[PDB]
């Protein structure tokens, strides 16, 4: 779910995921279009793809379980859509803690003009 | 803070 994902990328990153990957770039939180502005806009853009492979899922609201290993994200095994969405949110994560060397504030409230075409999964 | 993305 949308809150738990948040919870998930604060405890990665730790940045808020509200406001900092809520409308970063051309695919992080809203938007369909365009070329990925980066590499942590491209964890989106995967991470939106990830969803779009669940289209009888519900990633917004339905509540996965999972836990950490000494750091590691274990996905905790609940029902099938539960399992790929937490291995979704996981991998946006780690992506995103991966990209935080490059992670820039210039993306967020990236306007929606500068994004266009799109950009097969 | 920490919903959405």
């Amino acid at each position: 779910s949308l809150l738990e994902f948040g919870k998930m990328i604060l405890e990665e990153t730790g940045k808020l995921a509200i406001p900092s990957y809520s409308s970063y770039g051309c695919y992080c939180g809203w938007g369909g279009k365009g070329t990925p502005k980066d590499a942590t806009d491209r964890c989106c853009f995967v991470h939106d793809c990830c969803y779009g492979n669940l289209p009888d899922c519900n990633p917004k609201s339905d509540r996965y379980k999972y836990k950490r290993v000494n750091g590691a994200i274990v996905c905790e095994k609940g029902t099938s859509c539960e399992n790929r969405i937490c291995e979704c949110d996981k991998a946006a994560a780690i992506c995103f803690r991966q990209n935080l060397n490059t992670y820039s504030k210039k993306y967020m409230l990236y306007p929606d003009f500068l994004c266009k075409g799109e950009l097969k999964c | 803070f920490l919903a959405y993305k």
